[PDB]
């Protein structure tokens, strides 16, 4: 599948439902589709062809969501660039990624590198609305991860498996706060999961989301919010009551201590707390651990169990599966794998290796250590290095 | 030491039906659906074969 295909079901089912809320701007599902179609038409009219990469340099806004969807409708993959990156980093990402065109706003126009076509999203053009259509094997985005940043090339099929996963449990009444950089793959949960579920994406006001802005967002109707491990830890120790009123808070990335989760649960008994784990190479997250309302976290916070449609293996130095309670190398397989690393076939072939448990399939070597619990959860045991 | 990172290890290059290449430690049985096409050789030698011979990451199914 593809996220546009999943998105199309929600546009058909409830076209007048709210899809994106920006400060004074509210876009319904039908309105979002029409805007993306017009910008896609512009891209097709400029010579954009299937598989092309289009860079994106925008601040979070309704225009951002439209741009990513428009690139997909034109058959191309978006290369997200954070407007706050230094110019040499921006220049490197554009050049390494093979993007020949770059969508920007008036405010970001000066960040487009020289020699790269700038496409100003608020400019009109004559081209009719037209869409080539996303396809599951075509590329969906290239996200850079670091010494030097490398581009992880992710196909539509992997993005849709993540975004459409039933485990997210996002429903039409949900409202998800969007504040993560769209250059990072936490934005795939904040943008695409609600849109494939019928919910609304709520663009956070400019600046970092602090506890106060979180409380205010909750008062305005936000029901789910992802925070980086650092942000979750800060708010949990200083103002854990700020999560009150959320249906679910999510966190992951860097290490999260069990103590932080226990503090939140004590202040907010009804809040679901979800720990996410995974690399960009496996689309946002491959495993997760969910603390239900009223439940108390143990002394250790697991990275949890594989998402539906995924598999994990813990292998020793001989590539043999270990028994529970044995620390080994963590490998991720099943749904959500990237195609590989752009321009780096050797790196792809050493990180994305043959999977002995699935014929012809690959697994991603996380470089992390883990052990199984007796009942099939995973505990982090540090990086192999 | 993880076997896939050992620069002094002996390695194979494998290929699946989609044309994707994989490094593989030569001591381990080759999984089903994968064919050995190079090695045993040094890690760098195997990486060089891949860089030389894997010219399109795109799955061979995608191309046709």
């Amino acid at each position: 599948s593809t996220v546009p295909e999943l998105l199309a079901r929600q546009v058909t089912r409830a076209p007048d439902a709210v899809a994106v809320v920006d400060r004074d701007r509210v876009l319904t599902y039908r309105e979002l589709d029409e805007l993306a179609g017009r910008l896609s038409g512009r891209l097709i009219g400029r010579g954009v062809r299937r598989g092309d990469r289009v860079a994106v340099l925008l601040d979070r806004s309704a225009d951002l969501v439209v741009t990513l969807l428009a690139i997909w409708k034109a058959g191309a993959a978006y290369v997200p660039v954070d407007a706050g990156y230094p110019a040499p980093r921006v220049a490197f990402m554009v050049a390494d990624s093979g993007a020949s065109r770059m969508v920007c706003s008036a405010a970001t126009r000066d960040g487009v590198p020289e020699g790269i076509e700038a496409i100003v999203v608020t400019d009109e053009e004559a081209f009719e609305a037209s869409a080539a259509g996303a396809r599951p094997g075509d590329l969906a985005y290239v996200m850079y991860t670091s010494g030097i940043p490398k581009g992880v090339a992710v196909p539509h099929r992997s993005v849709a498996e993540l975004a459409g996963n039933p485990g997210w449990a996002v429903e039409p009444g949900d409202a998800v706060l969007m504040h993560a950089p769209y250059a990072f793959d936490a934005s795939l949960f904040e943008i695409w999961v609600p849109l494939v579920s019928g919910g609304r994406v709520v663009i956070a006001e400019p600046g970092p989301v602090d506890a106060r802005r979180l409380r205010e967002a909750i008062s305005s109707g936000v029901t789910r919010a992802y925070l980086t491990a650092g942000s979750f830890r800060a708010v949990a120790e200083e103002s854990p009551e700020s999560f009150a009123g959320l249906r679910e808070v999510l966190t992951g990335g860097d290490v999260v201590p069990a103590h932080a989760v226990a503090r939140v649960r004590s202040a907010c008994p009804r809040v679901r707390i979800r720990h996410l784990y995974g690399p960009t190479e496996t689309t946002v997250c491959a495993t997760w651990h969910l603390l239900e309302p009223g439940d108390e976290i143990g002394p250790v916070l697991p990275i949890g169990r594989p998402l539906p449609g995924r598999r994990a293996q813990v292998l020793d130095a001989s590539l043999r599966a270990v028994a529970p309670g044995v620390i080994g190398d963590l490998y991720l397989s099943g749904a959500g794998l990237a195609d590989g690393y752009l321009r780096r076939a050797g790196l792809t072939a050493e990180r994305f290796v043959a999977d002995p448990s699935a014929p012809g399939a690959r697994m991603y070597r996380t470089g992390d250590l883990a052990q199984w619990t007796a009942d099939g959860a995973l505990l982090f045991a540090g990086r192999a290095d | 030491t993880n076997p896939f990172d050992n620069e002094d290890g002996s390695f194979l290059v494998l290929v699946n039906g989609e044309g994707q290449h994989s490094l593989w430690p030569a001591f381990a049985e080759v999984p089903d659906g994968w064919t050995g096409v190079h090695g045993p050789a040094s890690r760098q030698d195997c990486l060089g074969y891949v860089e030389q011979n894997w010219t399109d990451l795109r799955p061979k199914s995608l191309i046709s």
